[PDB]
């Protein structure tokens, strides 16, 4: 309930740029990493952002954070086959013991 | 990667019977151990976080009642009972609560697959 | 002007008396505002300033959460040391920590503290570059090895730039008010006897705030640096301070001396003579 | 490393015989953190002390301050005796209505 | 908010 996600499944062509959405009710949440799970083993960071921050780019992914409406979204700009996998969406305030995760979001890019 | 070993990394479960996992910390300059579970349609969910030998406590799921005890300073138990569903379970080790082992973020290794029966 | 949010910890390791006694204590500006004392029955954390009730219940829940984790962390810290300089698990021992942060009118942060002391002497701290750390000793080399090891420096940088900058900005939005009050020092001279010819003259400064303060003598036109006698500032014991400076003088020529008492609290410096 | 300890004892208000005032008793510059304070009126421990919750400063030194309420007479003698590992044994300062 | 501690 902290954290959810959507939608909880996509399709897209490779090449193509999927987007994930990601919201949260904590606002003292600070940190928000996201985890990229592969079916088979644990889950993988794959980007995270720090709630200083609106903006993070790595490769072909992007965190956007809208701190004003506890709001983010991953953009896998330029699928691809391999892409394809189960996407967390993770936040944690100072202090906290927790890392509360999203529901998850299954990714698949079809060529 | 190799800061924990955790065994075993797929196990069977008698619904009858209770299971114990066990997790090793290797580097103890992340003395901040936890216990999280990934259920059958793929949620994460923090279990417990102990940091001193001594420490005992019990928390209850839909699927699984736990108690996990840190008996070392390298040793973390968790003992699974009642576990009427699937679940894997994950350890991970830290520097402070809130923050990676030697990064900003929590590592999560293959975890422990639990299928019952 | 600077602002900054600092705490104070002290972890002592008292020998049978049971385990050791845990605190923090927070300072916005200098001024305390929250304490967790390990020893008042239920330890909790405690606004010390009326205007840190409005913090939400689950303000309070979490800060006293991650205390005893703290606490915990230091009794190993307290442990650990005795194995560093090989000192019997008999003794009591003390280890003090300033953790914080000070950012500039300009929102910039001027500096970010994070100092470590065991048994009243520095031993490790983080230098201002936030990247290195200082050891005081042999002992804490094996710290300052460990600590860079597992990149403890980018922990604190990062907890610099967001959790101490983004709640010393809001600790300042709820004490404004309150922590920029001045309390102008209401000053006067004593007259005392001193053996044979002469006597003392004291000058007396009280109940003002912030407790920075100067007071001087002037024999016409210079400054009795030398022969002038004087206590250390000390509160009242109510939110205020006092002061004074006493000279010894020529006995009727008392009106030769003059007390200046110079505070940002005042218009314009006092100008004080012992008046018959 | 133990600070010898200072202590000032001195009134909230300036002291007037029969007007009730506030005894403060200020030890600074101290460690370790353990310390022994008493407040005395002509000879005997007075009952009635609260101390500050301890703190300590810039250099690591504690500084705590003890008090009472009392109200001063022309032949009352007060003073506030300190006990710190750092000393050889007490130190003991009388309240002087001037200081 | 105070920082969280680790290990000497
Ligand atoms: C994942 O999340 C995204 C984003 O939240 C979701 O996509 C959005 O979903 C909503 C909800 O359905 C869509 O709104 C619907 O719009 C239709 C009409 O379509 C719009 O486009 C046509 C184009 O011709 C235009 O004519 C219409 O007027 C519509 O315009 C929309 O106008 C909105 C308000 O006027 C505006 O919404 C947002 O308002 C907030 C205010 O709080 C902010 O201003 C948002 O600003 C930004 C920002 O932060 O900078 C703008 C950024 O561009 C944007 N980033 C991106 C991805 O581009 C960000 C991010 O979204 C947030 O930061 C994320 O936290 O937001 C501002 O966007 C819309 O921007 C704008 N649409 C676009 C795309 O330009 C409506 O018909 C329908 O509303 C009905 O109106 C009736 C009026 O009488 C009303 O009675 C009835 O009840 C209906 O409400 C509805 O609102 C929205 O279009 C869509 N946006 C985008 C970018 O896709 C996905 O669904 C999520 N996916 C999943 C799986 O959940
Ligand atoms: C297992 O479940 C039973 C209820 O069926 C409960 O009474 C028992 O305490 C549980 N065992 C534990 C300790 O998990």
């Amino acid at each position: 309930q902290q954290v959810r996600q959507s939608p909880q499944s996509l399709t897209v062509w490779e090449g193509e740029t999927a987007i994930l959405n990601c919201s949260y009710e904590d606002s003292t949440f600070n940190y928000f990493p996201w985890y990229q799970q592969f079916p088979g083993e644990g889950p993988a960071l794959l980007i995270s952002i720090r709630s200083v921050s609106d903006k993070k780019e790595d490769g072909r992914f992007t965190i956007f954070f809208n701190k004003r409406e506890k709001k983010l979204s991953l953009h896998i700009t330029d699928s691809q086959p391999g892409d394809s996998a189960t996407y967390f969406c993770a936040a944690r305030y100072q202090g906290g013991r927790a890392l509360i995760f999203g529901t998850g979001t299954t990714v698949s890019v079809s060529p | 990667v190799t800061l924990l070993e955790q065994n075993p990394r797929w196990r069977l479960v008698p619904r009858g019977q209770a299971v114990n996992l066990r997790c090793i910390l290797k580097n103890s300059q992340y003395p901040w151990m936890s216990w999280y579970q990934q259920d059958l349609q793929k949620q994460l969910q923090w279990l417990f976080t102990l940091r001193s030998p001594g420490d005992k406590e019990v928390k209850s799921l839909p699927g699984a009642d736990y108690l996990a005890t840190r008996v070392t300073d390298t040793e973390l138990r968790l003992q699974v009972a009642n576990m009427s569903q699937g679940r894997t379970l994950y350890c991970t080790c830290s520097a402070a609560p809130d923050w990676g082992a030697s990064a900003e973020t929590l590592y999560f290794g293959s975890g422990t697959r639990l299928t019952v029966l | 002007g600077p602002h900054s949010l600092r705490y104070f910890v002290t972890a002592v390791s008292r020998p049978g008396l049971g385990e050791p006694r845990y605190m923090e204590v927070g300072y916005v500006d200098d001024t305390e505002f929250v304490r967790f004392d390990s020893d008042a029955e239920n330890p909790r954390y405690e606004p010390r300033a009326r205007w840190m009730e409005q913090e939400g219940p689950e303000y309070w829940e979490r800060e006293t959460q991650k205390a005893k984790g703290n606490e915990q962390s230091f009794r190993v810290d307290l442990r650990t040391l005795l194995g560093y300089y090989n000192q019997s698990k008999g003794g009591s021992h003390t280890i003090q920590v300033i953790s914080g942060c000070e950012v500039g009118s300009d929102g910039r942060l001027l500096r970010g503290y994070q100092q470590y002391a065991y048994d009243g002497c520095d031993y490790i701290a983080l230098n201002e570059d936030l990247k290195t750390w200082t050891a005081a000793d042999m002992a804490a080399l094996i710290t300052k090895h460990k600590w860079e090891q597992a990149g403890e420096a980018e922990r604190l940088r990062a907890y610099l730039e967001g959790t101490c900058v983004e709640w010393l900005r809001r600790y300042l939005k709820n004490g404004n008010a309150t922590l920029l009050r001045t309390d102008s020092p209401k000053a006067h001279v004593t007259h005392h006897s001193r053996p044979e010819d002469k006597v003392t003259l004291r000058c007396w400064a009280l109940g003002f705030y912030p407790a920075d303060i100067t007071l001087t003598w002037q024999l016409n036109g210079e400054e009795l640096i030398q022969d002038m006698e004087l206590v250390e500032t000390r509160p009242a014991g109510d939110g205020t301070f006092q002061k004074w400076a006493s000279v010894v003088v020529p006995l009727g020529k008392e009106q030769y001396y003059t007390c200046h008492v110079y505070h940002q609290g005042l218009p314009e410096p006092l100008t004080l003579r012992w008046e018959p | 490393i133990q600070k010898t300890p200072q202590i000032q004892v001195y009134s909230r208000h300036p002291p007037e015989n029969g007007k009730p005032n506030i005894l403060n008793c200020y030890v600074t510059q101290f460690h370790p953190p353990h310390i022994e304070i008493q407040m005395l009126k002509n000879g005997k421990k007075i009952p009635k002390v609260e101390m500050s919750d301890m703190s300590f400063s810039k250099d690591w030194s504690f500084y705590i301050l003890a008090h009472t309420e009392f109200t001063p007479t022309e032949t009352d003698t007060y003073a506030c005796r300190v006990k710190h590992d750092s000393m050889a044994e007490p130190k003991t300062v009388y309240w002087d209505r001037d200081m | 908010k105070v920082i969280t501690f680790i290990d000497l």
